[PDB]
């Protein structure tokens, strides 16, 4: 019964990444949590295929689709996601990291990283930061 | 979405 967000901000719980190559699956594992898919932490490591180079969205894509969600790749520049994300997504971050986007509100995106935990980043540096790749998801019969 | 797969699997983070 659980949808995605599509006006305010989606209530996502905080994951740490317990070491920095993680992010990507820390961030598939709020994802799961929101939508209520209890799946070990471990598992979703190995499942995302955590490597020496981190992880890779297209990997992140296969394992949320495993795990019942339907999952999506866009390139969106700022101003669509604004418009037409779904919340909550994972995003591509600093050409680096991946970190999970609640939504926005005022001059604020509020984003789950696993390298800080609940944070809120100024438009500005928002701008800066999303790199322009979000994987967007949806429970699953549709 | 509009990213093919291979597009997809370049993209890369911890």
């Amino acid at each position: 019964q659980i949808q995605p967000v599509t006006r305010g901000r989606a209530k996502v719980p905080v994951i740490m990444q317990m070491e920095a190559l993680e992010c990507g699956a820390a961030s598939l594992a709020m994802v799961l949590a929101y939508y209520k898919k209890w799946v070990p932490l471990e598992q979703v490591r190995v499942d995302c295929g955590v490597s020496r180079d981190g992880s890779n969205a297209l990997n992140v894509l296969k394992a949320a689709r495993n795990y019942g969600l339907e999952a999506k790749g866009y390139r969106y520049e700022p101003e669509k996601l604004k418009k037409e994300g779904t919340f909550p997504c994972i995003i591509h971050w600093n050409f680096n990291h991946f970190v999970v986007l609640k939504g926005f509100k005022g001059k604020y995106a509020y984003i789950n990283d696993p390298a800080k935990g609940d944070v809120k980043i100024p438009m500005e540096e928002f701008d800066r930061s999303f790199t322009g790749i979000c994987l967007i998801f949806k429970p699953t019969d549709r | 979405g509009n990213l093919s797969d291979d597009e997809l699997e370049g993209v890369a983070g911890g």
